[PDB]
């Protein structure tokens, strides 16, 4: 099993701390707080952007096309730092980079 | 160029690692001081060039659970990404 991951709540600014982590097979699972914990989505109502995300993914297998990756946000000159994002590429999120699970929290490889 | 500063003698905990590491990199208040986090800020933050000075690496170590190396490796895994970090480790 491979991860990735993609911003949740991100409209402009600086970057936050929400997160959607999805596996090659369909696990979904969220942080809050950049990482440190992961709750699994197990969805219920359509509520909230976690919820709303998680079921497109598995319905279409993909990120919504409001996710761009690192390496694209910076392509068009988006610096972090700045918090320049909603300027370079406006209403884009970062999402869709491979993500390693380093600390082992998500379910194994 | 940005310095990151890191005295490993000084370390007490792998936590207190990553409290260097918010402090010496200028991160985000929410940084949640862990491997994932940190290559987030390393790929999604941290302007670069970066010169980042390791003393007492080796004392690092044990004041960590073994967890400096895994800090470390990130770091040299952000520079094999095309991040320009030069890595110093005295």
């Amino acid at each position: 099993r491979t991860w990735r991951e993609a911003d949740i709540n991100y409209t402009s600014g600086f970057r936050n701390s929400d997160r959607i982590l999805y596996s090659s097979d369909w696990l979904i699972y969220k942080t809050t707080d950049h990482y440190q914990t992961f709750t699994k989505i197990r969805c219920a109502q359509v509520i909230n952007t976690f919820d709303g995300v998680a079921d497109y993914l598995q319905t279409y297998h993909k990120l919504p096309d409001n996710y761009i990756t690192k390496s694209e946000a910076q392509a068009l000159g988006w610096v972090a730092s700045k918090g320049n994002l909603a300027d370079v590429a406006p209403g884009k999120s970062i999402g869709g980079d491979i993500f390693s699970n380093r600390e082992g929290k998500l379910p194994g490889k | 160029m940005k310095k990151a500063v890191i005295n490993g003698e000084q370390i007490r905990s792998i936590s207190d690692l990553h409290q260097t590491l918010k402090k010496e990199l200028a991160l985000p208040e929410y940084y949640g001081e862990n491997l994932d986090a940190l290559w987030d800020c390393l790929t999604g933050w941290v302007e670069y060039p970066l010169v980042l000075e390791w003393r007492q690496f080796e004392q690092s170590k044990q004041l960590t659970e073994n967890g400096a190396e895994s800090v470390l490796q990130v770091f040299r895994e952000a520079k094999a990404e095309g991040c320009d970090i030069t890595i110093i480790l005295s």
